[PDB]
């Protein structure tokens, strides 16, 4: 019995090689031994019964053999010499009655295109030919962020007692823009198709704030440690700390309350600083705001430093009353 | 615009499962699922680095219907379409911090080149090639300082 069997081959991007083999019962894979991964030295296993169907395309580290199971999981299997594809394609054929399939990828640089929902993976097209594809499996969850915009947070890959050690950078999050009256039931098929958990971070937001100073409008989402400014072009990470003091003053045109965190060290934009950040509010805004924090850490942590929820109050109040609770710091 | 015409013209260099970035065809080849999917630096619109923990999270965003680039209605950065849709923004990882803050001085870099670029072909452009100057071939009349 002719076991084919191929050296320096990678499974799931692994950072250490290993050795493919084909057999008439599946296909193999198992680290090769030169290499300390603190992890299980078990070969992978792919029973026969299991292989829908195999795709050839370009990876990283030269050719790529995509396994498609009959469980709607992918294989991926890297580093292939262009030279194998005719011995797969005749072992593959000859053992498992699957056909090789040559799938070539889109190399133009456009990032528009439309999206295809496959079986087992979510592929991007551009001009008839595939971009790239994400596994399901890979995608941890999904949330529409606006009208036509659908991020995915696709699984960051840490340390689990079931894979091997990823070489390089991974990507953690993919935003789409679906235009047209669509984005809502192309993310409605997705979920169901993994049953997506949808989740609720920051222990509070406030949306669309006008800042005079860095100019321009900001998102502001506060944490326990730390406070996030996200801007269009910029984002910022506060750490708490660094809030020297919080100015609450208003405007002597009786119309607009100004709020003023003094930052040390200064944020930067490049060349001159922003020591001080100036917002503008009107005396009329108001907003409900809950806290996102569950009633024991409430309870042991910001009892009597924040409220539960905020009625609808003033704006400018309840982030001052925010920042004071999270940052200690009185406000002036 | 094109980023490669065949995988070959794609370096060696690529064989790392990270972001590498080609200059000479002003490419940022992303590691998207183990697939090296380049993307034009014409495409790509603003970058934003953020370094949370041990990881550097850098958002590269791209050229998106919807108050998207200052650029005009007359010169679009992708092609006319309703039924298109865009790769808004990807968001990467990565342990190494120094790297990953080069590789976005790199591409911001490489944005900057290009748009200076386009520039000085449009101040070219309007432009109509002129005749070239005949030299009088005597003592020309001139006016000093």
């Amino acid at each position: 019995m002719s076991t084919v069997d191929f050296d320096t081959i990678f499974l799931n991007q692994s950072k250490a090689p290993g050795r493919f083999r084909i057999t008439s019962s599946g296909l193999g894979w198992k680290p090769s031994s030169q290499v300390p991964t603190k992890g299980k030295t078990d070969p992978f296993l792919l029973p026969s019964g299991d292989i829908l169907s195999v795709s050839w395309s370009r990876g990283y580290r030269g050719w790529e053999l995509r396994v498609y199971t009959r469980n709607d999981k992918v294989i991926m299997l890297d580093g292939f010499e262009q030279q194998d594809f005719q011995q797969l394609k005749n072992e593959i054929q000859r053992t498992f009655n699957v056909n090789l399939e040559h799938k070539e990828h889109s190399l133009r640089g456009w990032n528009w295109g439309k999206t295809q929902l496959t079986r087992a993976e979510l592929v991007f097209n551009v001009n008839n030919r595939p971009a790239w594809e994400i596994p399901y499996s890979e995608i941890s969850n999904s949330n529409l962020t606006g009208r036509h915009e659908i991020s995915m947070e696709l699984n960051p890959k840490t340390v689990d007692e079931n894979h091997y050690e990823t070489l390089g950078d991974e990507l953690v999050e993919v935003r789409l823009y679906v235009p047209g009256q669509k984005s809502q039931l192309f993310y409605e098929q997705l979920k169901d198709k993994a049953d997506f958990d949808t989740t609720s971070e920051a222990i509070v937001s406030f949306e669309d704030i006008l800042f005079l100073t860095p100019r321009g409008r900001f998102e502001i989402s506060m944490y326990a440690n730390n406070l996030r400014l996200r801007g269009q072009s910029y984002d910022y990470k506060i750490q708490n700390k660094n809030v020297l003091r919080i100015f609450s003053l208003p405007r002597l045109d009786d119309r607009h309350h100004l709020v003023i965190l003094q930052v040390d060290p200064p944020l930067r934009q490049g060349q001159t600083r922003y020591p001080f950040l100036v917002m503008q509010f009107d005396r009329n805004e108001e907003l409900e705001v809950e806290l996102n924090l569950s009633d024991e850490e409430y309870k042991s942590k910001y009892e009597g430093k924040l409220n539960r929820s905020y009625g609808t109050d003033s704006t400018y109040k309840i982030l001052s009353h925010c920042l004071r609770g999270l940052t200690e710091r009185r406000v002036i | 615009y094109e980023s490669y015409v065949r995988e070959s013209q794609i370096p060696s260099k690529v064989k790392n499962l990270r972001i590498s970035i080609d200059p000479k065809a002003q490419t940022i080849i992303l590691p998207i699922c183990g697939r090296p999917v380049p993307f034009h630096i014409n495409s790509f619109k603003n970058g934003s680095k953020n370094e949370e923990g041990d990881y550097m999270y850098i958002r590269l965003n791209f050229n998106s219907p919807g108050m998207g680039s200052s650029v005009k209605k007359t010169e679009l950065p992708y092609e006319d379409g309703d039924d298109k849709e865009f790769v808004r923004s990807l968001t990467f990882r990565s342990t190494n911090k120094e790297r990953m803050s080069e590789v976005f001085k790199a591409i911001t870099e490489l944005k900057k080149t290009a748009v200076k670029r386009d520039q000085e072909r449009k101040t070219m452009e309007d432009v109509v090639a002129q005749a070239q100057l005949v030299e009088f071939k005597g003592r020309p009349k001139k006016l000093e300082n």
